[PDB]
């Protein structure tokens, strides 16, 4: 059971990027999943998140701009990032498996996901 | 005349509740500096088949692995019998299994409707079932997945970093 992202690197401002955490052992379909970002020295932000119905929920910060989803064939939860901002600079970081309350708050406590992956950098240069 | 080398030194370890048994069918073991704990059972410290048991906990739970003990660890992840016959012996680990932004590859069992018999193994991740509403295999309120990762920095306290733990029962 482990979470493995990747996708990051470098971007231009304006430009797109598409991350991907593949899931073993974890089937995403019925999962209640997110994806999380951290800026140096900076907190811990909720960006994206997903449940079991397939609603999703977006950060003020990205909506409009980022895109969620699941992918099934790979099972893998995706993550479109559309219109860079050197903003968006930070480790990404996704979680999955909801071990308290309920999915529709895991942007705001990522402790109610127990399993997180390794984290990807993806760097927005100017 | 055991080949615990294997064991001992071994690169990669097993998550504790996915815990790892090798089959085998002793002085270099006191003379390691790097041990942290060395505790024998029913047996003087100084055999058909002896079991190496291996994962990794957290400092701190390093003394539910005894006969005896309770905790998530001895209750849903690795359970030694009263009767235990062998030896625990675990060490700092933390320069091979933290890192700086945390690592979370290691998994423990947070949630199980019962405990764990001596040396049962539940590798099984079915939806937990906390309330009265079925889950149907869904994660979703009272529904929770039944892992949770570690968090292994290598800038925590010792008593949360992470320890390798070895089991040779006799
Ligand atoms: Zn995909
Ligand atoms: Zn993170
Ligand atoms: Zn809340």
């Amino acid at each position: 059971v482990q979470l493995q992202e990747s996708g990051g690197g470098s971007v231009q401002a304006g430009g797109s990027l598409r991350l991907s955490c593949a899931a073993s052992g974890y089937t995403v379909s019925v999962g209640c999943m997110a994806w999380f970002r951290q800026a140096p020295g900076k907190e811990r932000e909720g960006v994206a998140g997903i449940d079991a119905s397939g609603i999703t929920k977006y950060s003020d910060s990205v909506k409009g701009r980022f895109t969620i989803s699941k992918d099934n064939a790979k099972n893998a939860l995706d993550l479109q990032m559309n219109g860079l901002k050197p903003e968006d600079t930070a480790m990404y970081h996704c979680a999955a498996g909801l071990v308290r309350g309920s999915c529709t708050d895991v942007l705001d406590h990522p402790s109610y996901l127990g399993v997180w992956g390794q984290g990807t950098q993806v760097t927005v240069s100017s | 005349l055991c080949p615990f080398g294997e064991v001992f030194n071994a690169t990669r370890f097993a998550s504790v509740y996915a815990w790892n048994r090798k089959r085998i069918s002793y002085s270099v073991l006191y003379n390691s500096a790097s041990f942290s704990t060395f505790k024998c059972y029913g047996v003087s410290p100084t055999f058909t088949n002896v079991y190496a048991d291996s994962f990794v906990i957290r400092g701190d739970e390093v003394r539910q692995i005894a006969p005896g003990q309770t905790g998530k660890i001895a209750d849903y992840n690795y359970k030694l019998p009263d009767d235990f016959t062998g030896c625990v012996i675990a060490w700092n680990s933390n320069n091979l299994d933290s890192k700086v932004g945390g690592n979370y590859n290691y998994l423990y069992r947070l949630f199980r409707k019962s405990n764990l018999k001596p040396f049962e193994r539940d590798i099984s991740t079915e939806i937990y079932q906390a309330g009265s509403t079925p889950c149907n295999g869904v994660e979703g309120f009272n529904c929770y997945f039944p892992l949770q990762s570690y968090g292994f920095q290598p800038t925590n306290g010792v008593g949360y970093q992470p320890y390798r733990v070895v089991v040779l029962s006799f």
